[PDB]
RNA sequence: AGUAGAAACAAGGG
RNA sequence: CCCUG
RNA sequence: AGUAGAAACAAGGG
RNA sequence: CCCUG
């Protein structure tokens, strides 16, 4: 499935100022900053077929361009990924004949 | 407020916040922990040579 | 103003001023993302910008040293706590008005407290 | 004095999550989205020594910045207003001999 | 998928095209400080932008005239309202 | 790698 | 560098 | 205009 | 255009 059903946990946070449709980011943002319980990503169950390194680097990314956000002039509205090689591997960049 | 050393168990959220929380989070006795580090406040008037 | 001085500088992101070296103890990253300390140099030194997050880092992550010394070259210091924690109080008395250190406590503008240090 | 004492109205809201030093402007929009009785504005007590318009043009002004703040590519954490010619007489600009 | 494409088009700033002479009924900025409709012309034309706001501007701000001829020449669905 | 299933995508032209 | 979804 | 009160600000130099 | 609060 493209999500999982069972497993699913969710990060909660509460908007008193009800929004018809606000920009995702902020929200994403707002609700990661109600955890304390970051600790060191490390492989457990790997992926048989996979290069799991670049997994683990792709979220270090995403962890570390989610703090690059705040030494900004402006706040965006949309995150852009940087073409890393990783990101480059795992989107299966090309690969077409 | 100016050096944004808050409690330990403090709900204001800063940048130094996650490091302040575990530190706190660590620790077995809270009360050792300095002003600096979001410890508690033990000063008082017979304490305020030490 | 320092004071203002200081508040505007803590506002930045790496205001305060360290070796080279600590790039070899503690990393460049937290364990959320957050930055630690930057590539650039200080003006007129080699010296590179760091902020209190690397402070708060190297306090609950770096390495352990004993301080039995500690205790024994602040002598004076800690004989003080030890008289204050030892020591007896007494009534307030309310009057026309090894001691002499807690001189602020005992004596008052118009009130007397009893006091006799533990040591 | 520098700010009204006995007559002072403020808009209202809430924030739960515990911001130590947040940016204000933000604040400042949120607590305006709560009003829903604007109309246009007119001059009811003038000053007598003053050009009165500019005032009005000056308070017209603010509210179209702030609209302006939605049409951006990033939300900006600090509003410049434009040097126009009401906020040049009213700041007193080109007066000193 | 048309439905889609609106649901984008909605999203923009002035998703409707209007005529030239709506810049001398409906003022440019509302009550607010919110934008209606934009000096930008039309492509191919001289129609101008318009924000759906001006429509909503339009029905609560705006002439008002008395309408005794809708109903005669929709006598029809009138007729079926009356009957029900 | 992945989607997907009797044949394709994982970009094409100048 | 341009055009195309 | 405004701050302010026995003299000044309401930008200065190249 | 540069420098200075």
């Amino acid at each position: 499935s493209k999500f999982l059903l069972m497993d699913a946990l969710a990060l909660s946070i509460e908007d008193p100022s009800h929004e018809g449709e606000g920009i995702p980011l902020y929200d994403a943002i707002k609700c990661m900053k109600t955890f304390f319980g970051w600790k060191e990503p490390n492989i457990i169950k790997p992926h048989e077929k996979g290069i799991n390194p670049n997994y683990l680097l792709t979220w270090k990314q995403v962890l570390a361009e989610l703090q690059d956000i705040e030494n900004e002039e402006k706040i965006p509205r949309t995150k852009n990924m940087k073409k890393t090689s990783q990101l480059k591997w795992a989107l299966g960049e090309n690969m077409a004949p | 407020y100016t050096y944004r050393c808050h409690r330990g168990d403090t709900q204001i959220q800063t940048r130094r916040a996650f490091e302040l929380k575990k530190l706190w989070e660590q620790t077995r006795s809270k009360a050792g922990l300095l002003v600096s580090d979001g410890g508690p406040n033990l000063y008082n008037i017979r304490n305020l040579h030490i | 103003n320092p004071a203002l001085r200081m508040k505007w500088m803590m506002a930045m992101k790496y205001p305060i001023t360290a070796d080279k070296r600590i790039m070899e103890m503690i990393p460049e990253r937290n364990e959320q993302g957050q930055t630690l300390w930057s590539k650039t140099n200080d003006a007129g030194s080699d010296r590179v910008m760091v902020s209190p997050l690397a402070v708060t880092w190297w306090n609950r992550n770096g390495p352990t040293t004993s301080t039995v010394h500690y205790p024994k070259v602040y002598k004076t210091y800690f004989e003080k706590v030890e008289r204050l924690k030892h020591g007896t109080f007494g009534p307030v008395h309310f009057r026309n008005q090894v001691y002499i250190e807690v001189l602020h406590l005992t004596q008052g503008t118009c009130w007397e407290q009893m006091y006799t240090p533990g040591g």
